[PDB]
């Protein structure tokens, strides 16, 4: 079971300090909370790997078929007790770099010849150190100030970027938040429009600002639309906002400069005067058709006029059908199993959404779409721009005010206050022996080499794949340096560097000893999810199973102690690799037509692509907590239980959450005592599933259940949609879709015996 | 007297024919040398006339449809009337029961030759005024234009509908009646649009809207919006002209009224402050290196924006004309604005064309409020949706028309094969007309003939009316009554009617051959109507009826109308605009300016336009229709520079200066295009304006030597 592993690693490593001083050290599991101190290598909160010990020969990599990858969360939220990142400045010369591989100054560069010159680990080239940075030595190859300067002893730090890194070699401008609202009949009726306006007044105050300044430099603009764009002039001196309506959709243009993007604190009374009227303005609107791509095309051109990056907060209702560039038809069609062209269902209908996405990223424009579907919406097409741009997609199926209100406002407060950078580019440099060849995440690329992110937050993550090049060296090992150049919310060019060393090995045993199952799944999930747009689903599913079997067959065949021909020998690191793999193969994204909406398939496919390992572990193996057993006035953590219907009692109550939904399950024999202390109603048959809002009445349990619900939501970016479920013949048919160790694909004992039948096919 | 006949028939019927006695044969009319033509003023002011208030009676024959007029013979006991054009018998409507020999209806009395009827058409439409304002100007000119636009808004009747389109780098269509907010639809200043496209983009149905709303309803909102109107925010770099999209904005103003209120009276009043720099309708490049088109630049094929530019505004004109709307242009700038391209818009519709220096001038502010001149009853002096129908006797066919009109191509028996100017029709459409509007109708031949002029229009009170003027002139046998025909020659009218043709040819594909032709006809005229022994130049004598004609031709061929290489293209298009519009009295002043002389010895007296009238002890007052010039003689200039005027002894001298200035202030209130005033004297920098107004037949030559090469050629 996965539970037995998680607790076994929580016991040996939890509550202890993990110091990253060893070269090829193996960090704990994501589930295991432990204090981290940055010595040498970067923290696993920033970057984890599939294997912390690479093979040395490319032929050996083909033998084990173990993927060499890493999951980088470059702006992960460092805890309050862990030491923060240090900012480094190398003056006018800019950060010191190698003259061959262009790698930045890091602890991996040994100083020699009296500190006069240094040799790069990545290429081994030697650079005469700039004199200002020179003149420091130690008895044994240690800069005297080696400890003082963070770029010489830490693995995570930030550089100050000179002007030759910026666009047009000129200092950048602060970004801008452009809020754009759909105002068709769909959102006027369900009361969403006035909600956005009323609650925007509150959270415009909370737009991020730095400690060094006293007021956020982020300016703010406003637009509404329904097949026709409505611009707003909210300059500081106006007592009344001006509206400029554009109908030339197709050759869209921005009709205004200086009546747009004004500092919120300056035009406060003017913006609030607008936010009170927009609800009243479109109340009697009967328009139902709307545009979409011209809205993004407009917000992009507005950011180019002010010559600054920005983030588009788009709120949309239903499918865009109005005649315009980006018009979406209803293209859902019987085309998935062995279709060989099912990949079209996961791709944008028109060819322009890719070109619009390219234009946005080039000008540092990000879009975060808040989608409120009530019918088919084509997530594959709408979400392509807010995914290629590094934004987020918030989808709320069949929005109802008395229910999903709190869920949406919690996600809007979250995406505004996110520590976000802009106009970012990533570049993963490696030592002589390998290079980065493929990339996964919300990103766009032109050069094989560079990853471009219009905006990146603390929750995004990129998964990088490595392929062997020439031969690795057992003495040096394998080195990784990730560099993210970007722009701050105060408009300052800044680099962030992550350095991670790993050790090579000529022995196949050390390969499997140093595997993280949580990270292996993150790569495999994204890997399949990207090939969905190219190859049939049954083809990809064969690739996943065969590679998993070939991995557990090479450990068995090549170096495993001789065991019986009825046993499956798996190492400690890959104890749960088959279970997790079988859960990824049961996710709806790789499944058939019946009972699964394509938009939910496209929605889940986008969500995983941006996942950090920590998240990927929860979305695929949910957490199941039994509540009835929990004893009041007890330590808060209740141990998780295996994910199956078997570990449930009719009597029992459980909590399930994968990071996006949260289910409160109730057995038919659930004790009426707990039901009264939580649901305020006497019996089990007195609960209404449709009234799934936060209940507050209670003193021992309704405070206890609400306490454990809060700690679960804590480390999770998306605020989970609560779904209360009764046992017999209720909408639990959806609840069983997350009990991933249940059949519903093959089972666990079958997949094990499946791995073993190809364990013996690779005769050895 | 025949001079009494011309003046009485002009004040009564509003017409002035080149010949008031017509030849009965087609051949001798061809050799007359001046075609039978007439200046016609359909709505010539007639305080005396009272509108009838009953439908006109028309001949029952379909192709005739002439109005009941005094020329029709009436059998009162039989209650019938014979239409004098087609001799058809017609009955009287039942309301005409009590018609008698002594209580006949008004339309049969000779005095009421021309009369106006009140049409019971049925739709009393409100007037429509659409403002199209340029924002690419300084705050001074804009703040005054804002002051002037609110003044016009205060005069419009309460039921009229108003609209506002502001254009700069982009075009804006404001929605009036916006409450607690102001919203305005915006369009690219680089793309043209159709009427259907704007109908769908603005959200409108086919055939009060949100853009055109009553005056009594939006006065508070509009006078607040015009006050808050600031200039074009888009800054202009160095050496560049502001990105002004004049042609695009006018197209939207045309299309807006085309899909909301078509086939009804309206005025598109576009105020511009400079040339159009952003097409379509582009006039000049945005960079200030490239200068404005010059009559030389345009003659060397060096104006890459004229052909495409005029073509654009030429299509907007026929769109607004066919729909029935009026395009006004109020261009005030320090350089040309594109009037040569945009001339077609206020020339085909009966719109105005006002040229000036800036809007902050008392020149413009006065001229603009003259447009809103009310009658005594309190209604504007404008007329909209004019349909001019002309019928002639079977021996007469219409060649064509020159002036503010558009052909309806109404083929009929009164349409001649050989058409002149705007021809091939007996029906024209004048979108906007005033009591001053005057057309030139040209006729042809193949007991007295008859011509009837029917004009239907919308009165500014909304009322639908028809103006009918019927006139008749006696036929003649030219082989016996040459004296009877030459006695009817209107030398004044024939001078303007011929000038009317010569200018229309200057618009036309023809070059300086107009000078060669204008002299050939003058030679032909003097050859036929002059008493002389051949080859004796001194023997040549004019009849007094023809005396002033060779002098009129002299001042015409030398005027600014045919010699454009001394003015700018926007100026030449302006002068020609007003000449094709005025009646006889003003058109003569245009060709041959009046001149007055003020002296101690004698009251003010007119004098010849030669240097022989310029004296040292005399003050001169020139009056070309476009400018007033007061000239002080050398002796009077000295007495003026010394200061004798203040001294109470010279009460006589201080009054001598006030006599021309007081009469100058008179003409600066009555004349609708307020002229440019000039206070110069002997040796002033502005004295050039008077000295200039004072094979081919002849080059630039004095009046006397022009008469001599006319004499020696008329006798050969
Ligand atoms: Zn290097
Ligand atoms: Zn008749």
């Amino acid at each position: 079971s996965p539970i037995q592993v998680i607790e076994n690693d929580r016991a040996s490593r939890g509550g202890q300090v993990y110091a990253t001083n060893t070269r090829g050290q193996i960090p704990p599991l994501v589930t295991t909370d432990c204090m981290i101190q940055d010595q040498g290598n970067a923290s696993p909160r920033f970057i984890r790997c599939t294997t912390y010990c690479f093979p040395c020969t490319s032929d050996m990599a083909k033998q084990a078929q173990i993927p060499l990858a890493a999951v980088i969360k470059p702006f992960a939220t460092i805890p309050s007790n862990e030491s923060p990142l240090y900012l480094v400045n190398h003056g006018e010369s800019g950060p010191v770099r190698c003259n061959r591989c262009k790698a930045y100054m890091c602890p991996f560069m040994q100083f020699i010849e009296g500190g006069r010159r240094y040799q790069c680990g990545f290429c081994n080239c030697v650079n005469d150190v700039p004199p200002f940075y020179f003149q420091h030595l130690d008895h044994i190859g240690r800069r005297l100030d080696h400890y003082e300067k963070p770029e010489l002893s830490l693995g995570s730090y930030e550089y100050v970027a000179t002007l030759d890194y910026c666009r047009k070699s000129k200092p950048p401008n602060p970004p801008a938040f452009i809020f754009m609202i759909d105002v068709s009949y769909s959102n006027i009726k369900n009361g969403l429009v006035k909600l956005i306006c009323e609650e925007l007044k509150t959270m415009l105050e909370k737009i991020p600002k730095e400690e060094q300044e006293e007021t956020s430099a982020i300016r703010v603009g406003f637009i509404t639309y329904n097949k026709v764009l409505h611009f707003f002039n909210v300059k500081s001196n106006l007592a009344q906002p001006q509206m400029m309506v554009v109908t030339d959709v197709g050759e869209v243009f921005v009709p205004l400069l200086d009546g747009f993007l004004v500092n919120y604190q300056e035009s406060q009374s003017v913006i609030h005067n607008l936010l009170d009227q927009i609800p009243d303005m479109f109340a009697d609107s009967n328009e139902n058709e709307t545009v979409f791509a011209p809205v993004i095309q407009a917000g992009m051109e507005a950011l180019k006029a002010a010559d600054c990056p920005g983030k588009l907060f788009i709120f949309h209702s239903s499918l865009p059908t109005a005649e315009a560039p980006g018009k979406l038809k209803n293209r859902d069609d019987k085309k998935l199993v062995n279709t060989d062209k099912e990949k079209i269902l996961f791709q944008p209908q028109t060819n322009v959404y890719d070109s619009l996405a390219k234009d946005c990223v080039a000008h540092g424009c990000s879009v975060t779409l808040f989608l409120f579907p009530s019918q088919y919406v084509d997530v594959a097409s709408l979400g392509l721009v807010p995914q290629l741009t590094g934004g987020t997609l918030y989808k709320y199926n069949n929005f109802q005010m008395h229910l999903d209100r709190q869920q949406f406002l919690n996600d809007l407060r979250n995406d505004i206050e996110k520590k976000i950078g802009f106009d970012a580019i990533m570049r993963v440099r490696t030592s002589t022996g390998f290079r980065a060849t493929d990339f996964f995440g919300g990103i766009l690329m032109n050069n094989t080499t560079d990853v471009e992110m219009a905006a990146i937050d603390c929750d995004k993550a990129v998964t990088v794949e490595f392929k062997h090049d020439d031969k690795l060296s057992e003495d040096s090992g394998a080195l990784i340096q990730c560099a993210v150049l970007y722009t701050t919310i105060s408009g300052q060019r800044r680099l962030r560097i992550h350095n991670l060393g790993l050790n090579c090995s000529s022995q196949l045993a050390d390969l499997y000893k140093s595997c993280e199952t949580d990270a292996l799944i993150n790569f495999f999930a994204k890997s399949a999810f990207k090939a969905v747009l190219h190859q049939p689903l049954k083809v990809i599913r064969e690739i996943l199973v065969n590679q998993t079997a070939h991995m557990l067959a090479c450990y068995r065949k090549n170096c495993a102690s001789p065991s019986a021909a009825s046993q499956l020998i798996l190492p400690d690191s890959m104890k749960v690799l088959p279970v997790y793999m079988n859960c990824l193969l049961k996710n709806c994204v790789l499944l058939s037509r019946p009972e699964i909406s394509t938009d939910e398939r496209a929605y889940q496919r986008q969500l995983v692509m941006t996942m950090g390992v920590a998240d990927s572990q929860l979305f695929f193996y949910p957490q199941l907590l039994p509540i009835h057993t929990l004893d009041v006035k007890s330590t808060m953590l209740p141990a998780a239980v295996r994910c199956s219907e078997s570990r449930l009692s009719e009597e029992g109550i459980f909590l399930l959450a994968n990071g996006l939904h949260m289910f409160l399950w109730l057995g038919v024999s659930s004790p009426p005592e707990l039901i009264q202390g939580i649901f305020n109603v006497p019996s089990f048959a007195h609960i209404n599933t449709d009234m799934t809002l936060l209940p507050e009445v209670g003193n021992p349990y309704s405070q206890q259940l609400r306490m454990i619900m809060g700690i679960i939501q804590q480390k999770r970016p998306y605020s989970m949609k609560l779904t209360i479920v009764k046992q017999r013949e209720q909408p639990e048919m959806v609840f069983r879709q997350f009990l991933v160790e249940d059949k519903g694909g093959s089972s666990y004992v079958d997949f094990l015996c499946c791995v073993h039948k190809e364990i013996c096919q690779l005769l050895n | 007297t025949y001079l009494e006949f011309i003046q009485q028939n002009e004040e009564r019927d509003g017409v002035r024919f080149s010949w008031n006695v017509w030849p009965s044969s087609r051949l001798e009319a061809t050799r007359m040398v001046v075609p039978v033509a007439a200046l016609f003023t359909p709505l010539k002011e007639r305080p005396d006339l009272p509108p009838i208030q009953y439908e006109p009676v028309l001949c029952s024959r379909t192709t005739c449809r002439a109005v009941l007029n005094p020329l029709c013979q009436v059998d009162y006991r039989a209650k019938l009337w014979a239409c004098n054009f087609c001799y058809q018998r017609n009955q009287f409507p039942p309301s005409y029961a009590g018609i008698s020999e002594l209580n006949q209806p008004a339309e049969l009395l000779p005095q009421f030759s021309s009369i106006e009827y009140v049409v019971l058409r049925g739709p009393q439409m409100p007037l429509i005024f659409l403002y199209v304002v340029d924002t690419c100007m300084e705050d001074e000119d804009l703040q005054a234009l804002k002051e002037s636009m609110q003044m016009s808004l205060s005069l419009l009747p309460p039921t009229a509908l108003v609209g506002l389109i502001t254009f700069g780098r982009m075009v804006q269509v404001h929605e009036l009646g916006c409450e607690g907010i102001s919203k305005s639809y915006v369009f690219r200043g680089t793309k043209d649009l159709s009427a259907k496209q704007l109908q769908e983009m603005l959200g409108l149905s086919k055939v009060s809207n949100r853009f055109l709303q009553p005056v009594q309803k939006i006065d508070m909102n509009l006078t607040d919006l015009l006050g808050e109107l600031q200039r074009d925010p888009w800054p202009v770099p160095q050496g560049k002209r502001p990105l002004r999209s004049s042609g695009v904005a006018l197209s939207i103003a045309v299309g807006l009224l085309e899909c909301t209120f078509p086939n009804t009276g309206a005025r598109i009043m576009m105020f511009i402050g400079g040339p159009a720099t952003q097409g379509p309708g582009m006039v000049v490049g945005d960079e200030l290196k490239t200068p404005i088109r010059s009559w030389h630049d345009i003659d060397k094929d060096n104006a890459k924006y004229v052909k495409k530019g005029t073509k654009h505004f030429e299509a907007l004109a026929n769109r607004a004309a066919t729909t029935g709307h009026v395009i006004d242009i109020y261009a005030c700038a320090l350089d040309q604005t594109g009037l040569l391209e945009m001339k077609c818009c206020p020339n085909l519709t009966g719109g105005y064309m006002v040229m000036g220096d800036s809007f902050n001038t008392s020149l413009f502010k006065q001229t603009f409020q003259r447009v809103f001149t009310k009658d005594m009853h309190g209604q504007f002096k404008m007329g909209f949706g004019g349909t001019l129908e002309i019928k002639t006797s079977r021996e007469i066919k219409i060649s064509g028309a020159i002036g503010p009109c558009v052909s309806l191509n109404s083929k009929g028996p009164c349409v001649s094969e050989n058409e002149i100017g705007t021809g091939g029709t007996c029906q024209w459409k004048i979108c906007g007309l005033s009591p001053t509007t005057t057309l030139a109708i040209y006729f042809e031949v193949v007991g007295r003939g008859a011509i009837q002029f029917v004009t239907q229009y919308q009165h500014s009170s909304g009322q639908r009316r028809i103006r009918v003027t019927t006139i008749a002139r006696n036929w003649a046998d030219a082989q016996t009554q040459i004296q009877n025909i030459a006695a009817s020659f209107d030398q004044e009218a024939a001078a303007i009617l011929m000038a009317r043709l010569a200018i229309y040819r200057a618009e036309t594909e023809e070059g300086p051959d107009v000078l060669r032709w204008l002299d050939r006809q003058l030679i032909r005229l003097c050859q036929k109507f002059g008493e002389y022994h051949k080859d004796d130049p001194s023997s040549f004598r004019f009849s007094e009826t023809f005396s002033l004609y060779p002098q009129f031709m002299f001042h015409l061929r030398r005027s600014s109308f045919l010699q454009v290489f001394n003015n700018s293209p926007d100026e030449s298009s302006y002068y020609r605009h007003h000449f094709m519009r005025q009646d006889l009295t003003q058109s003569l002043i245009m060709i041959q300016p009046i001149l007055y002389a003020y002296s101690f010895s004698g009251p003010p007296e007119p004098v010849l336009l030669d240097s022989s009238s310029i004296l040292a002890d005399r003050i001169l007052l020139m009056d070309t229709f476009f400018q007033i010039l007061i000239y002080h003689g050398e002796t009077i200039a000295q007495w003026r520079k010394s200061g004798y005027q203040d001294m109470p002894e010279y009460e006589n001298f201080r009054h001598l200066l006030q006599a021309p200035v007081d009469d100058a202030q008179e003409i600066l209130h009555s004349r609708f295009p307020m002229p440019r005033y000039i206070d110069t004297e002997h040796g002033g920098s502005q004295a050039r304006f008077l000295l200039s107004k004072v094979p081919i037949l002849t080059d630039d030559v004095s009046l006397q030597v022009f008469m001599d090469h006319l004499k020696k050629l008329a006798v050969s």
